[PDB]
């Protein structure tokens, strides 16, 4: 169906009403999510299919159609824009610097933003304009907040 | 049966709304995906 680039809700029918559950980016023919939104299940747009191509659970990753395409990184200096895509609520940029999630295995960029659980796999980008991660995956700080990762996969 | 439907291009806008903080914290990813802190 559409395979334009840009960012797309994930929604489902199987719940009450058309329940959004997390957000995607089509990218060179590939649709990039993260893995606890699809559960590397099959989708639909319009009458197309979409196929799971790689997919892990660590990383929480998942493409369709084909193998991850979003290979930019986050310059560990810069702000950075969430393009959060909420449930029924319109796409809106919002600017933020990131902090540091620091782990036995290096550092990683985290995006301190409070938004829906179905706002996952919302693209964080550079000034470029290029995709540096997904949203959705990280931890509940002291106060009940949502502290994500910026979580990227890795172009084969 | 899920579906997407499209909501936006992927573009840098200039003078967005600027918020939220800058946190370092001490984490740990499981072998479920799933991250927590380390105290
Ligand atoms: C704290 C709450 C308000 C909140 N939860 C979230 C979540 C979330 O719970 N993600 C999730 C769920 C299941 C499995 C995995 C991958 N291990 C990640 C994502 C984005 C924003 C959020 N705000």
């Amino acid at each position: 169906g559409e395979t334009t680039d840009g960012v797309y809700r994930v929604m489902t029918r199987r719940l009450l009403g058309s329940t959004q559950v997390g957000v995607g980016v089509m990218q060179e023919g590939v649709f990039h999510t993260m893995w606890h939104v699809t559960k590397g299940a099959a989708l639909r747009s319009g009458e197309g299919r979409l196929d799971p191509y790689w997919g892990d659970v660590k990383q929480d990753l998942v493409s369709y159609c084909g193998p991850w395409k979003l290979d930019a990184a986050w310059d560990g200096l810069s702000e950075v824009q969430l393009l959060a895509v909420p449930p029924g609520e319109r796409a809106k940029n919002i600017q933020t610097l990131p902090g540091i999630f620091k782990t036995k295995d290096g550092d990683i960029g985290a995006v301190a933003l409070d938004y829906p659980a179905g706002t996952s796999g919302s693209p964080i980008l550079d000034k470029c304009g290029r995709v540096i991660g997904l949203y959705g995956n990280g931890v509940v700080i002291k106060n009940g907040s949502y502290v994500s990762a910026i979580t990227q996969g890795k172009r084969e | 049966d899920m579906y997407i439907e499209r909501a936006g291009d992927i573009t840098w806008e200039k003078d967005a709304e600027v918020t939220g903080n800058s946190p370092r914290l001490d984490v740990a990813l499981d072998e479920s995906g799933d991250f927590s802190l380390v105290e």
